[PDB]
């Protein structure tokens, strides 16, 4: 595995058949395995989208790997979904796992379906940053933080109070599944497409106040597309 | 010297890190007067100079490859090393190789007269 | 509260060899590994040697002619020291005293046992 | 290739007279080394393996002896169904070298 | 010869549950192959069959029972067991453990324990 | 704890005080802990020969040491066996174990005995091969892979899916202890000694052809030497 | 240089790895689309070339004893590290004695002018 | 040259290890025959000789504020490594300096003729 | 994280701006790591003041650290404390972890009070230390011993058999707790200070 140095104000490939002395590595905290989100490649933020990168498949056991300090996740997710029967699906976090140390919008699924495969994985290949150990698998619980992991050589309260957007699973891990919004204990929004966190904080705008509001003894489920909101087009 | 990634990059490295230079008090040194854990992480935001960030993302792009393909080879459960190994590698490298001047090792110092 | 003890002074016939004896007056001694000094006709003290008082191991003053015979009955919570070829010169307070090397422990030797020789 | 050869080139002995056959090799190969026995029209049995020892099923009459370039093989008290051509052999690698032959005769 | 040995529940309440033991006293039962079951003779009915038992770790049940019938064993004490979920009228019987006789050739079990049996009211 | 250099054609031993040049540890990739198989060395792999080699000691906690690549092992064995009152016995092997990935013949056993110890141990001090993990003891249901472990200085669907040979047994950890084996529902044969997996699998002659094939609710035991068969001798 | 083990040493190393250099697809390096565990492995055949079976038979024998000893005083479960140290006592072993041409070390090269 | 804890050190280490040289039998090195657990420690007691008892009480003291610091900082739950990676750090600091003869570095042998 | 190398009679910080060969780390067996008896520096070993080092604080998680051996404690501790709702206190030691090899006084704690805190700590952050790891918190059942580890680079049945005192809490998590000697099922003897080991093993005077 190559690292990339940094010297005469660029990367370069460790692999080389030199190792030229012009870089000194005088200590070991000059090694660097740094995470990246994989959201800073432009990178697809749309639940939906985060559904299609992961592959829903039974397999070889799951790895993680310790990595270095990085960049601040907008978007990450959370996952409590289980099977149809109510079997849990996913494992669930290993022993001193905690979700990402930054990510600005955890985002959060609940609910049922076919959840197909056993570690899931990543497509890519990209790793999921639970706190500082990347892994192959997602885990239950913990935030996921997609992204990618860099091995160079070296020459407040939102910190954390900062989260949003939590939703229901209509089925899990194939194309038909679908995910719709929770607020003030209604379920509406199927995030299907173009949504930022931001754009669906907004819409609490309606939250006993612009439409939506049941005067029943519960939700009624609007779609996202008043013409975003569906206002009275539960069904 | 190699080529940014094709991905576009965002150059805005808001970060945090574990590292926190110093301890003013040993009162942070003591677990029983920690902080709370999310505390050590202390946070800044890079900018992308000298184009390193883009890279940087294609390093880790093409590193998901090579990283990945050793962690299958591997049989710890998280890997906890790596790095480690690497700098025995480049010593491995630079020594017990032949080395008096002619060599190139051993970052030999101009000659005496 | 540590005490050692030793029986009174006596007079002995030179090149005569004696053995000293010294009992902790209590357990702390196990961890003490003990230190004879002495102070020859009333002398500034003079470092003698020690006894380790868990395994019996010992370490001397190699100013102190002819060493001494060192030896340790930790069930008995005793020690002893063997003055050698013994002259009036020789004349000493013999001290089980130990001089701990911090304040942590200490041990003191009170009889006031002194051996001559004549 | 390492170089093998056996002497003496025949050895007559009287039924019950103990004999030995030596062998030499260009190279010291750490003793990978191996005798065999044959009645004429018959295939060569493996005696000796590994300079010192023995085959199953052959005779404690038979032993193995010395290391790297210069060996033995030595026969106690031997019997008339032992008489046959020997060889010797390099285990060392390959080619696995022979050694020249000798042939037991009877008194 | 081996002392088999019955136990088992007195009178019981109908729509209960009972649990049945027996044990080889006379045999440690750790020939491989060794087997051991259970019947029973309501009314002085002929041998229904309950259960079978091999100290091969195989067990069998009479499927028209096994849906209340369970069966245990404790082979560091020679023991063998049988638990009967809704014990009612209709299970009232004399009861006998078995054992193979000839002994693994054609089964021949054949061999028996000492004779119980349950009853409700 | 030495090392084999390889070098002249032959292995030397790296525990000396002079560290000859003449090779060089150019990489880490160079190092090798290369398992090898217990059998190589002309060791019986009769089961009971196998009960032989093992302690059956209950004692210091067992360890596990990660090694390098290796020759296939002809024969190993996967155990069920449990303590008289049925408690289990020899502690189940750790997660990610798997059998060792070239077994040829790996021999199962089930059934109950006094079955001694803990953590049995093996008596030359040769580790078990599970996957990539060398053992000090015996782990309940993957392959044993008996074998040692040596440290060098470097300058088809058959090669998992063979394998037979499943027996009962009667009584454990003891000489006194009987093997089965086991094929179509029949436990016959105690294996007597020398009998390749292969002389086992010649035994199979006999299902639904060459006599046995019990005729009764369930199998007969036939007690192993038509002779070596036993047929109808089974008591 | 070392003795042949005196057991009947197999002449066959028929063997297996978990190696696989290369990725001929980045599919083959995805977990997603990775191998059966069992498909990782990859094997072919050594035999006794040049008696190395037989005498790694015997350090394997050797190393038994030295290795049981140290895995007792190990403190790790799995210990799944040694050659790393290994290397590191390579280069303790060749470095900080004096050494700038006399000494028996640093493998100098001849002396140009 | 270290100043000794302030605190009234105990002047001796009695003291334990588990380390114990060689292997009389081979049994004692097998698993099966090994020792009980507690056998394998070995024990003798420090005296404080040159005064370094003490100082090795500070020496914890002081070090254990950087320690715990790192400790928590680490990712590894039992955090066995540490003097290993020390290990690589004299080496690191020993090279990658220039270092002919003229460098104080490399333990250069006075020049011979 | 500095080390201490022992030469010309004295321990040496290493870091310095030049390692000096005048000692020489010819192997990896020169590192040490070996833990010390917080107890060897003239601290309090009474039972209360053994709660008034620790703690009691709910927090990050839990570490422990591979080290070297050491020297003997006299005074270690175990703990059965639950909460009193019957509730676990203070997580059960992990597998591997067992309790330090020479406590001549191992003391042991048992009953229920409040139990403040998860992690408890030590107040100095003096580290745990069970048998080859030390640790940040207090782990149940095992011996705990305390102790600060010192990194220095180098240039018979009564060894375990000893130990003493055992007793029941009433509270827990505060230096508020009785701690009772219980001997032949009865609970006395406050243990509130200065006592040793032997001072209360001669109270089986009374028995
Ligand atoms: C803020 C609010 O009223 N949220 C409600 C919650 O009280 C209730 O427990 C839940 C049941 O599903 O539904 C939602
Ligand atoms: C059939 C059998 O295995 N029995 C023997 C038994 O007679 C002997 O006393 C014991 C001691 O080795 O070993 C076993
Ligand atoms: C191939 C075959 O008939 N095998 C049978 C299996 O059906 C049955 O479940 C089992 C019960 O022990 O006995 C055997």
């Amino acid at each position: 595995i190559p690292l990339g140095v940094i010297h005469n104000s660029t990367l370069q490939v460790s692999d080389v058949d030199k190792l030229v002395c012009r870089d000194k590595l005088s200590s070991t905290n000059q090694l660097r395995s740094v995470g990246l989100n994989l959201e800073g490649n432009g990178v697809a933020t749309d639940v939906p989208s985060a559904t299609k990168r992961w592959g829903f498949r039974s397999g070889v056991p799951p790895k993680v790997v310790n990595y270095e300090a990085g960049e601040w996740a907008e978007n990450c997710y959370n996952l409590e979904i289980k099977k149809p029967d109510g079997s849990e699906c996913l494992p669930a976090a290993p022993d001193g796992i905690r979700g990402f140390p930054r990510c600005r919008y955890v985002h959060k699924v609940s609910g049922t379906g076919p959840c197909a495969g056993d570690f899931a994985f990543h497509k890519e290949g990209a790793f999921f940053l639970y706190d500082r150990l990347a892994s192959t698998v997602i885990y239950r619980g913990t935030t996921f933080a997609e992204g990618v992991v860099a091995f160079l050589i070296l020459p407040p309260s939102s910190g954390y109070y900062s989260t949003t957007i939590r939703y229901q699973a209509t089925g899990f891990g194939t194309n038909e599944t679908e995910y719709l919004f929770e607020v003030d204990n209604l379920t509406y929004v199927q995030l299907e497409s173009r949504f930022t966190p931001q754009f669906l904080l907004q819409l609490n705008e309606t939250i006993y106040t612009s439409g939506k509001r049941s005067n029943t003894t519960g939700k009624l489920i609007w779609k996202v597309n008043r013409k975003i909101r569906s206002e009275e087009l539960s069904f | 010297a190699i080529v940014n990634a094709q991905p576009k990059c965002n150059p805005n490295l808001h970060y945090w890190t574990t590292q926190d230079e110093g301890a003013a008090i040993g009162l942070a040194w003591i677990p029983y007067f920690g902080p709370a854990a999310e505390g050590i992480y202390t946070e800044g935001l890079m900018h992308n100079q000298d184009g390193l960030i883009c890279g940087l993302r294609q390093l880790a792009n093409e590193t998901t490859q090579a990283l990945q393909l050793f962690l299958r080879a591997t049989t710890e459960l998280r890997t906890f090393s790596i790095l480690n190994r690497k700098a025995i590698d480049f010593l491995l490298q630079r020594w017990g190789g032949t080395c008096h001047i002619l060599g190139p090792d051993c970052c030999i110092e101009p000659h005496d007269w | 509260e540590v005490q050692l003890q030793e029986s009174g002074p006596e007079l002995e016939m030179p090149g005569a060899s004696v053995k000293i004896s010294c009992k902790a007056s209590g357990s702390s001694f196990t961890g003490f590994s003990m230190n004879w000094v002495k102070q020859s006709n009333g002398k500034s003290l003079e470092w003698i040697g020690n006894i380790d008082t868990y395994y019996g191991g010992t370490t001397y003053n190699q100013k102190f002619k002819g060493k001494a015979t060192l030896t340790v009955d930790k069930s008995s919570s005793t020690a002893y020291m063997q003055l050698k070829s013994l002259t009036s010169e020789d004349s000493a307070v013999y001290y089980c005293a130990r001089s701990a090397y911090y304040g942590s422990t200490f041990a003191y030797w009170g009889q006031g046992t002194l051996v001559t020789v004549s | 290739d390492i170089q093998m050869t056996q002497s003496p080139a025949s050895l007559s002995a009287s039924v019950g007279e103990t004999v030995t056959i030596t062998c030499r090799a260009s190279e010291n190969i750490y003793s990978y080394l191996a005798w065999y026995q044959q009645k004429q029209g018959k295939s060569p049995q493996l005696l000796v393996y590994n300079a010192k020892t023995l085959i199953e099923g052959v005779p404690s009459r038979f032993s193995g002896s010395g290391s790297g370039t210069q060996f033995s093989l030595k026969i106690n008290s031997l019997q008339p169904e032992d008489f046959g051509s020997y060889f010797c052999q390099h285990h060392f690698g390959t080619p696995f070298t022979f050694g020249s032959g000798t042939e037991l005769e009877i008194k | 010869d081996v002392k088999l040995l019955e136990s088992g529940g007195g009178l019981v309440q109908p729509g209960g549950s009972l649990k049945l033991s027996c044990a080889a006293s006379g045999f440690s039962l750790s020939t491989s192959g060794v087997g051991v079951g259970w019947f029973r003779q309501p009314s002085g009915k002929g041998l229904e069959w309950l259960a079978l038992i091999w100290w091969d770790d195989d067990k069998y049940y009479n499927p028209s029972l096994k849906s209340q019938l369970s069966i245990s064993k404790d082979f560091s004490r020679n023991q063998v067991f049988l638990k009967i979920s809704n014990v009612d009228i209709a299970d009232t019987a004399t009861y006998y453990c078995a054992r193979r006789d000839p002994f693994g050739y054609d089964n021949a079990m054949g061999y028996w324990g000492q004779g119980t049996s349950v009853t409700v009211s």
